[PDB]
C-alpha cells in the first residue's frame, strides 16, 4: 500500500495495496514447476587440499 | 519456476585461476587478458612482418 | 535564508545505542505524528547451503501468522486495533519486519516486533498453507519478466556461489521443507548481535532504548554451537543465460559488469556514472529534448520501451549494469547505442555532464529520505552495511569531490575492457553473440 | 479530510492520473510497456447522409440478419 | 523547529500558501480547479492532453529549454489530476527554486500550444491510455464513473479512442482561458518563503483575472454495465451515491468504510477486523479481496463496495458482502469496531501527510476548497466527533438507494442488479 | 561556418583527445619509418645498426 523493495535500487518504492501487501495471485492453486531436461549434467568437485612445506624428517 | 534455472559446472572448461568459487575475481582477471591479448599481439606482429 | 549545505546539516543526527546482547537500538526523530519502527536482520539467502534455499523467505511467510504469546490472527487484530501496518521484506543478504504506527503506541509495537523476533510459532498446517502460497506467488512472479531477468542475471553472474541461489529458493526445496529445518535456521540466524532495531519518526531515544531493554532483552546471545557463521567472497563469472521464448512480445535483456561492494568510495563516483545515463519508459514526456543521450536516440529512433540502470551492491561485490525491455527488432541497436554511452564515460565524460548527474545525485538521494519509512530502512541498512548511518552532509561532501577526471577514471577501472553478464528473456534472436558484446565493451579509438 | 485522492486509501492512484513531462530523480516502479498489438482493418468509407431523403430507409426495424456467401459478398439486413 | 504555514488572499483571487520547512529541497505546486469535471461532449480528451502538454513551448521558454533546464539542475515537473482539479507540481535543490518557479508558472500560466506539437503528443497520450488501461481496477472505475453519473463527472481522466486525432490547439486554448483563471488557483510551497512566492505571484500571475467558466452541477443516473473479457477472475464495483466533501455524513462515510475494509494493513494479512473479509471468508474458500470503495468530490460521492474473485463464486461474494453491508445498516454493529475504525481512520489520514508530496497535496486541496488549512489535529477531534449512529445512518442510505454496478470478468455466474 | 566548434565543452573534449592523437601519430611515424627502412631513423636506434 505504501512501499515495496524494489526497484533495483536495494530500496523502498511506492507501490499499490494490490502489489505491494498481496504480492500473490488470486489464481485457487499453483498450477505447475515444469523440470528443465539437458544433455547430460557436469561433475561437480571441489579442491582445497593444496599441500605442505618440505624438510627433514 | 524460473528460479529451478540453475547453471550447471564449468569445471572441465574453465581456467586455472578461476576453478575456485570461493575466492574472488579480478585479481587474476588481468593477467588472464593479458596472456589473450599478448597470443593476439605476437600474432599480429608475425603477420604485419 | 540558507544554503544546500547548511539545510543538509540541520537534519538531525541518528542516534546510536547499544545493548548488553549486542543489539544495535538506532532511532531519527522528526516532527511527525507518525513512526517507523522496525527490526533489520543481516540473515539473506547467501547464507544458505543450497538445502535450505527458501528457507528465509518461508520465515517471512510464517512471521505473521500466529505466535506462542498471541496464537494466530488475534496478532493480526493487535496491528489492525492501533490502526498500524505491518510490512516485511526478505533480500540475498538482509531481512526486515517493519510496522509503521503512530507515536502514542510506540510501547506495544515495539513489544509485537520482539514478539516476531523470538516466539514465532511453526504450526505444521501453517506450513502446508504457506508452501502452497508461496507456491502460488511463485508462479504469480513468474509473469512478471523483469524479476526473471534479475533472477537470472544472479543466477549466471556468480554461477557455483551461494550469492547465484533465489530468495525464494528452487520449487523442490518449497515441496520437501521440514520444520526441523527452519528451526535451525532461526536457532543460528537471528541472534542478537545481527540485529538492528531502528525508529524514524515522532519518537524518543531513551523510551525505545528502555523499550529495546526491556523487551529485546536475551535474544539469543548464543551461537549454540561456538561456530560463527560467515560469508566468503563471491566470485563474479563473466557468463551469458539466454532464455529463448518466442511467444511473449516484448524481450527484456540485462548486461552488468563486477561492482566494487559497499564500502568502497567509488560507488559514489559510479552513482553519478547511473545518473549520466538515467532511465526512460513510454510515459514519459520529454521527447528528443531528454538530456540522455541513450534516452534521446532511444526516443528519436523508437528503440527501447524502457531502461533502466542499477548499480547493486553486496558485501564486497555487486553488479553494476542496465536492463531494457523492447521489440525483438530493435534489440542489437539498442545494445550498440548503450554500450557507446559506456564508452563514452571511458573516454569523453565532459564537466557539464558530471555536474549534471550530481545534481541528480543530490535530488535522488535527499528525494528518497521523504517520510518515516524510507528513512528507517537507510538507518538499519546503513547500521548493517557501513556499520554506521552516513549523514546527508557527508553524501554532499563526497559528491562534491567528483569532477570529470576520476569519473572517467572510475568508468575505465570498472566498465572498460571487461567481461560482463548477459541475462535475456523473450525474442532474443537479434540479441548478439557474447563475441559481439565482449568487443563492444572496448573502443579501438580508446 | 480534503484531497479526495488522500481520503480514497487503496483507491488513491486509481481515482487520480499522474503524468510527468521532466523525469524525476527517483526512478518510478512499475516502468511498463505497451506490447506490439494488433491493427484494425482497413476500410474504405461510406456514405454520409446528410439530407433527409438520403436518411429514409436507414432506420431498422427487423431483426438482424447476417448473410455470409462463399463467392458473394457477405451481406447484413436490419 | 519549522515555521508555520502561513496563507495570502491575493486580490485577483489567486491563494498563496507557503511553509518555511528548512528543507534541504523544496517543493512548490500550483493546484487548478481545471479537471475533467469541466469538459462538455464536443471537447472530451483535453484535459488529458493538457496533463500531457506540460513541456510544450511557452513564451520564453521552449520545449528544449525547459526539458534541458528542469533535468539540468536534477529537479523534477509532474502533474496530477482527479476529476476535479489539476497540480502542476516541481520540486529540487533551494537554489534553484528561482528558475523551477519560472518554468512552472510558464507552462501553467501561457501556452503557446503550437498544432505540430499536439500532433506529435497525441500518439504519446494513446500509449499513456494503454499502459493505464494494463490494468483492472482502472477501467472498473472509469466505467462505474460511466454509469454512475449521467453528466460533469462521467467524463473519463483518459482521452476516448475516437477522439484521438481531433483535439485541436483552439480547444486546448479554449480550456486553459476558461479554467485556469486566477480565482482558482492555489500556489503552494514547502521550503520556500512568502516572500519570494509572494513577489513572483504578483509579478507574474496578472494575466487573468476572471473567476472563469463553471456550473458543471453533476447528476447521477445509475445502472450497470457488463466487461465479458474472459479473464479468470471477476472484478465487481457496487456503489451508491453519498454525500459531498466538507460535511459530516463525508466523516461517517469514511469511518463506514474503514470499518468495512479499507485496504490491507498486513503483508499477505488475512483481514480479520474487515467485516466484508470476515462474511466471504465464513462463506467461501477461495482467494480473493472485498474491500470498500468511497469517493467524495465536491457535490456528490460514490460509496460502495469493490470485490475481485473467482468467476465461478462471483455471486456468493457479492451476495455474502451486500448482506454483510445490509447487517451493518440494521444495526448489527460494536462500539469497539467502531472505535477501531476511527483509530484506523486517524492513522490513514496521518500516514497520508507523512511524507512532502503527500502533505502538499492536501495543503493545495485545502487551500482551493476553503482558502485556509485545518491542522490534523482538528481534523482527528472532527474524526472523534462521530456517532455509531450517523455510521448506520450512511449505510441504511447506501443500501436504500438506486445503485450502479461495473462488472469484468466471464459474467455468467456474476447476478445483475435486480438479483442483489 | 565553424564558430558551432568554439566553446569550453569542445575544448575539454579536445585536451581529452589530444594523447590518443599523440599516440596514434606515433603509431603512424613508427609504421612509416619500418615499413619504408628510413636511413634517418634506423641509424640511431642502437640495434638496427647493421644493415646500413
Amino acid at each position: 500500500m505504501y512501499y515495496k523493495f524494489s526497484s533495483f535500487t536495494q530500496k523502498l518504492a511506492g507501490a499499490w495495496a494490490s502489489e505491494a501487501y498481496t504480492p500473490q495471485g488470486l489464481k485457487p492453486v499453483s498450477t505447475e514447476a515444469p523440470p528443465i531436461i539437458f544433455a547430460t549434467p557436469t561433475k561437480l568437485t571441489s579442491s582445497v587440499t593444496a599441500y605442505d612445506y618440505s624438510g627433514k624428517n | 519456476s524460473h528460479t529451478d534455472v540453475k547453471v550447471p559446472d564449468f569445471s572441465d572448461y574453465r581456467r586455472a585461476e578461476v576453478l575456485d568459487s570461493t575466492k574472488s575475481s579480478k585479481e587474476s582477471s588481468e593477467a588472464r587478458k593479458g596472456f589473450s591479448y599478448l597470443v593476439t599481439a605476437t600474432t599480429t606482429v608475425g603477420v604485419a612482418y | 535564508t540558507a544554503t544546500f549545505a547548511q539545510a543538509l546539516q540541520s537534519v538531525p543526527e541518528t542516534q546510536v545505542s547499544i545493548l548488553d546482547n549486542g543489539l544495535r537500538v538506532a532511532s531519527e526523530q522528526s516532527s511527525h505524528a507518525t513512526c517507523t519502527v522496525g527490526v533489520w536482520i543481516d540473515a539473506g539467502s547467501r547464507y544458505e547451503t543450497e538445502k535450505n534455499n527458501g528457507a528465509g523467505y518461508f520465515l517471512e511467510h510464517l512471521a505473521f501468522k500466529g505466535t506462542k504469546n498471541r496464537p494466530g490472527n488475534a496478532l493480526e487484530k493487535e496491528v489492525e486495533s492501533i490502526g498500524a501496518h505491518l510490512n516485511a521484506y526478505s533480500t540475498r543478504e538482509h531481512t526486515a519486519y517493519l510496522i509503521k504506527a503512530l507515536s502514542k503506541d510506540l510501547p506495544k509495537v515495539v513489544e509485537l516486533l520482539a514478539d516476531i523476533v523470538q516466539n514465532s510459532s511453526l504450526e505444521d498446517s501453517q506450513i502446508e498453507k504457506e508452501r502452497d502460497v508461496i507456491l502460488r506467488e511463485m508462479q504469480e512472479n513468474d509473469a512478471s519478466m523483469q524479476n526473471v531477468v534479475f533472477d537470472y542475471l544472479h543466477a549466471t553472474a556468480f554461477q557455483g556461489t551461494p550469492l547465484a541461489q533465489a530468495v525464494e529458493g528452487p520449487s523442490e526445496n518449497v515441496r520437501r521443507l521440514s520444520r526441523t529445518d527452519l528451526t535451525d535456521y532461526l536457532n543460528r540466524h537471528y541472534k542478537a548481535p545481527r540485529m538492528v532495531l531502528a525508529a524514524a519518526g515522532g519518537v524518543e531515544h531513551q523510551q525505545l532504548l528502555d523499550l529495546a531493554q526491556k523487551h529485546l532483552s536475551s535474544v539469543s546471545r548464543v551461537y549454540e554451537e561456538d561456530a560463527v557463521p560467515g560469508l566468503t567472497p563471491c566470485r563474479f563469472t563473466g557468463s551469458e543465460i539466454r532464455h529463448r521464448d518466442d511467444a511473449l512480445p516484448l524481450a527484456h535483456v540485462a548486461i552488468a559488469v563486477e561492482g566494487p561492494g559497499w564500502a568502497n568510495p567509488d560507488n559514489v563516483t559510479l552513482q553519478v556514472a547511473n545518473a549520466i545515463i538515467g532511465h526512460y519508459d513510454c510515459t514519459y514526456g520529454g521527447g528528443v529534448h531528454l538530456s540522455s543521450p541513450l534516452a534521446s536516440v532511444a526516443v528519436a529512433n523508437k528503440l527501447c520501451q524502457s531502461f533502466q540502470t542499477f548499480n547493486i551492491s553486496y558485501s564486497d561485490t555487486g553488479l553494476l549494469g542496465a536492463h531494457f525491455v523492447c521489440d525483438a527488432m530493435s534489440i542489437d541497436d539498442m545494445v550498440f547505442f548503450l554500450q557507446g554511452q559506456w564508452m563514452r564515460l571511458c573516454t569523453s565524460a565532459t564537466e557539464s555532464e558530471v555536474t549534471r548527474g550530481k545534481n541528480i545525485l543530490r535530488n535522488a538521494l535527499v528525494s528518497h529520505l521523504d517520510g518515516t519509512t524510507p528513512v528507517c530502512e537507510d538507518i538499519g541498512r546503513s547500521l548493517l552495511t557501513y556499520g554506521r548511518r552516513i549523514p546527508l552532509a557527508e553524501w554532499e561532501s563526497r559528491i562534491q569531490e567528483v569532477d570529470a577526471q576520476m569519473l572517467r577514471d572510475i568508468c575505465s577501472k570498472y566498465f572498460y575492457d571487461q567481461c560482463p553478464a548477459v541475462a535475456g528473456y523473450g525474442p532474443i534472436e537479434q540479441l548478439p553473440d557474447y563475441n559481439r558484446i565482449r568487443s563492444g565493451m572496448f573502443w579501438l579509438r580508446f | 479530510m480534503l484531497s479526495v485522492a488522500a481520503r480514497s486509501g487503496p483507491f488513491a492512484p486509481v481515482l487520480s492520473a499522474t503524468s510527468r513531462g521532466v523525469a524525476g530523480a527517483l526512478r518510478p516502479l512499475l516502468q511498463g510497456a505497451v506490447p506490439a498489438a494488433s491493427e484494425p482493418p482497413v476500410l474504405d468509407v461510406k456514405r454520409p447522409f446528410l439530407c433527409r431523403e438520403s436518411l429514409s430507409g436507414q432506420a431498422a426495424a427487423r431483426p438482424l440478419v447476417a448473410t455470409v456467401g462463399l463467392n458473394v459478398p457477405a451481406s447484413v439486413r436490419f | 523547529q519549522p515555521q508555520d504555514l502561513e496563507f495570502t488572499k491575493l486580490p485577483n483571487g489567486l491563494v498563496i500558501a507557503s511553509l518555511e520547512n528548512y528543507a534541504p529541497l523544496s517543493r512548490i505546486g500550483l493546484f487548478v480547479k481545471a479537471g475533467s469535471r469541466y469538459e462538455d461532449s464536443n471537447n472530451l480528451g483535453t484535459s488529458h492532453l493538457l496533463r500531457l502538454a506540460s513541456s510544450l513551448t511557452t513564451k520564453g521558454a521552449s520545449s528544449f529549454k525547459i526539458t534541458r533546464g528542469i533535468e539540468a539542475v536534477g529537479g523534477k515537473l509532474s502533474v496530477t489530476a482527479t476529476r476535479e482539479n489539476m497540480a502542476y507540481t516541481v520540486e529540487g535543490i533551494r537554489s534553484d527554486i528561482e528558475i523551477l518557479m519560472e518554468f512552472l508558472l510558464n507552462v501553467t500560466t501561457a501556452p503557446e500550444f503550437r498544432r505540430w506539437e499536439v500532433a506529435a503528443l497525441r500518439s504519446q497520450l494513446k500509449i499513456d491510455k494503454a499502459v493505464a488501461f494494463q490494468n483492472s481496477q482502472t477501467r472498473i472505475i472509469e466505467n462505474l464513473h460511466d454509469v454512475a453519473y449521467k453528466n460533469a463527472l462521467a467524463n473519463p481522466l483518459y482521452c476516448p479512442d475516437y477522439r484521438m486525432g481531433k483535439i485541436t490547439s483552439e480547444e486546448l486554448h479554449y480550456f486553459v482561458q476558461n479554467h485556469f483563471t486566477s480565482a482558482r488557483m492555489a500556489l503552494v510551497g514547502l521550503g520556500v518563503s512568502h516572500s519570494v512566492l509572494k513577489q513572483v505571484a504578483e509579478q507574474f500571475l496578472n494575466m487573468r483575472g476572471g473567476l472563469g467558466l463553471a456550473g458543471a452541477k453533476a447528476k447521477y443516473r445509475g445502472g450497470e454495465i457488463r466487461e465479458q473479457n474472459g479473464d479468470n477472475l471477476v472484478h465487481a464495483a457496487i456503489v451508491a451515491e453519498s454525500a459531498a466533501i466538507g460535511n459530516a455524513e463525508a466523516n461517517a462515510f469514511s469511518v463506514l468504510q474503514h470499518l468495512l475494509g479499507a485496504g490491507p494493513h498486513i503483508k499477505r494479512g488475512n483481514n480479520t477486523t474487515s467485516l466484508l473479509s470476515q462474511s466471504v471468508a465464513k462463506g467461501s474458500h477461495q482467494p480473493f479481496d472485498v474491500s470498500a470503495f468511497n469517493a467524495s468530490y465536491s457535490d456528490s460521492g460514490l460509496f460502495g463496495i469493490y470485490t475481485i474473485s473467482q468467476a465461478a463464486a462471483a455471486g456468493e461474494v457479492i451476495n455474502a458482502a451486500y448482506n454483510q453491508v445490509k447487517a451493518v445498516a440494521q444495526g448489527n454493529l460494536s462500539s469497539a469496531d467502531v472505535q477501531a475504525a476511527k483509530n484506523k481512520l486517524k492513522a490513514g489520514y496521518l500516514m497520508s501527510v507523512e511524507t512532502s508530496e503527500g502533505f502538499l497535496s492536501e495543503i493545495g486541496s485545502q487551500a482551493l476548497a476553503a482558502g485556509s488549512y485545518m491542522p490534523p489535529s482538528t481534523v482527528l477531534q472532527q474524526i472523534d466527533s462521530v456517532a455509531d449512529a450517523d455510521v448506520v445512518k450512511a449505510a441504511k442510505k447506501f443500501v436504500s438507494g438506486k445503485k450502479s454496478m461495473a462488472a469484468s470478468g466471464n459474467l455468467g455466474h456474476t447476478p445483475f442488479l435486480d438479483e442483489l | 561556418m565553424l564558430s558551432r566548434f568554439l566553446g569550453p565543452r569542445y575544448r575539454e573534449l579536445a585536451r581529452n583527445w589530444i594523447p590518443t592523437a599523440g599516440m596514434w601519430g606515433t603509431v603512424g611515424a613508427v609504421g612509416l619509418v619500418w615499413a619504408t627502412d628510413w636511413r634517418l631513423i634506423l641509424d640511431w636506434v642502437p640495434y638496427i645498426n647493421g644493415k646500413f
